């Protein structure tokens, strides 16, 4: 029973899941049958959910708000929500290249938006 | 013996004062698994193995103690 | 074994402190900075002071391990006289925990001296 | 003690026999398949510059 | 020798104050790995191994303090 | 010598009060190391190092107080 | 002697009480480094510089308590 | 002065029961300081002028207590 809807399509939907593993702002934190009302946020990891048996599917979300509601219910509101296999290594490594040199280089916000992205660059391409 | 007699009183009330271990041990193994429950679902699974077997090494203080103040 | 781990130990104490003193001869001697304040002179219970209990963990500790394995000859004519397997699987994890200690206690002694040396160049 | 050291000992050393030679695989197997891999890059590139 | 058994008896008494330290041990590192478990899915090995050998080294205490009060008696 | 044989035999048990904090010391860095863990995502090293080293800086306090206990009975 | 050898071998097992604070000093700093480390990027100084600073001076009440338990012994 | 020589070696011994107070508030002090700096950015003064004042403040009583225990020796 989860809810993850992103803003262009809807993954769950409906109430037919069972386990689901999302990175929260704290810590790894999973939801079970009925997880307590424990709203909090959620960080740029993996939001994986476990279908029954080994019918997992790792969606890599971008970050969002992994809400937990009384009833059974799992919000997990998220703005990107994409599979480990859309990705490539070859691409990924000009982004994380391009933010490390940028950083600390000028002023403005350049300097400070160019050390939120080499985190969330370096955390997905450790999970291959 | 008077001298005798009067150590083997005193043993066996300083070595009363290990409860204050084994009693909280108990406590604290409880006030983590009914804090844990509530999130569901480690009450009859789980946590249910490990507060059966956490139990019983918290316990082996107390009863390790007890021996050597009766036996004196 | 016992007489010979006190004087290897002793040793290697002396080392780290003779090295100290002489980085800090070319180099002047910075060590703390300080926050517009004193009393830092009367705690000086690190560096020199601090090899005497660096090394004296590595005797200490082999004497504490010793005295559990030579604990199971008061063991055994209480078993020899419940049943007796109780003693046979509990020295067993006393023994795999001794030897496991070995790799904790020699990996303390090369963090403890990663940091004199670092600090010895800044 | 030294009937169960000796006891305990072989059955660790029997698990460990197994963990070391899987753990070898990406260091010293590793090294042939690296090696193979490298070798057949430069025949493809001698290949192509004697082309 | 009326000196010599009046402190025998008071030493394994004494040396029986430790165990608070290694039965409250067991306690700490049980409860941490409880409240742990439950968030999913550290169960099956990964944080069991820290847990078994952490106990392990906790009640290390606890029995080297015995020792010393089972020989004076 | 009865006052040198009934003192070095409390001296022995007194000294061993100090395992309370040598023995909660070791519970104390593995709990944090436990629940530490499970928070993503260091597993091999980074917070595995510190608790190998954590753990045989407060077992010292233990095996200072130990070695003057078994002196004064030997 | 007889009261004064009774009383230094009784000076250096009481000393040791103060084994507990300087034990638990070292454990209590290890666990905010390490679970305050997994927030990224706590690792090179930083965190590392004042957890090793602020282990020299929880020691220094256990290497102090010490020097008088063994002088009266010696 | 069998009795005053025999209560002065004793008098230090039980007054060095003060270091645990004074040994772990080093350690409490740090914790707070080093887990309250990763929360961006108490690192450049701030929090390192309370550190650095409020560790001499828990020290006092470890030295006052120790010194009661020397002049009795």
């Amino acid at each position: 029973k989860v809810s993850l809807v992103a803003p262009h399509q809807a993954i769950f939907t409906n109430k037919e899941v069972s386990q689901v593993n999302l990175p929260a702002s704290s810590g790894e934190m999973g939801v079970l049958a009925n997880h307590v009302p424990t709203v909090e946020e959620l960080a740029p990891g993996v939001v994986e959910v476990i279908e029954s048996s080994g019918t997992a599917s790792k969606y890599f979300v971008s970050g969002g708000f992994a809400s937990i509601l009384p009833g059974s219910k799992l919000s997990i509101s998220t703005v990107e929500a994409h599979p480990l296999d859309a990705f490539s290594s070859e691409n990924i490594k000009s982004l994380l290249a391009e933010a490390q040199k940028n950083a600390s280089s000028a002023d403005e916000t350049v300097a400070a938006e160019a050390a939120i992205e080499i985190e969330v660059l370096e955390a997905l391409q450790a999970a291959v | 013996m008077q001298l005798v007699l009067a150590a083997k009183y005193i043993g066996a009330a300083i070595a009363t004062i290990g409860l204050t271990g084994a009693g909280i041990g108990i406590a604290i193994v409880f006030a983590a698994l009914i804090n844990g429950t509530s999130r569901n679902p480690s009450l009859r699974n789980t946590l249910f193995p490990f507060a059966i077997l956490g139990f019983a090494l918290s316990e082996a203080t107390g009863l390790f103690c007890l021996m050597i103040s009766f036996l004196l | 074994i016992y007489i010979i781990g006190i004087s290897v130990s002793l040793w290697i104490g002396l080392t780290i402190l003779g090295l100290f003193l002489n980085k800090a001869v070319f180099f002047s001697l910075f060590v703390p900075s300080g926050t517009p304040l004193p009393l830092v002179p009367v705690l000086v219970l690190i560096e020199l002071l601090s090899y005497t209990a660096r090394a004296i963990s590595l005797g200490l500790r082999l004497a504490a391990n010793t005295l559990s394995g030579h604990l199971l000859m008061s063991i055994l004519g209480n078993l020899v006289k419940i049943f007796g397997l109780i003693p046979l699987a509990g020295i067993f994890a006393i023994v795999i925990l001794e030897f496991a200690i070995a790799c904790i206690q020699a990996y303390v002694f090369a963090i403890l001296t990663s940091s004199y040396l670092k600090d010895s160049i800044y | 003690i030294l009937l169960v050291t000796f006891l305990g000992f072989i059955a660790l050393i029997s698990k460990t026999v197994a963990p070391l030679y899987g753990e070898m695989a990406k260091n010293r197997t590793d090294h042939v398949v690296g090696l193979l891999n490298q070798a057949r890059a430069d025949h493809v590139n001698a290949v192509k510059t004697r082309i």
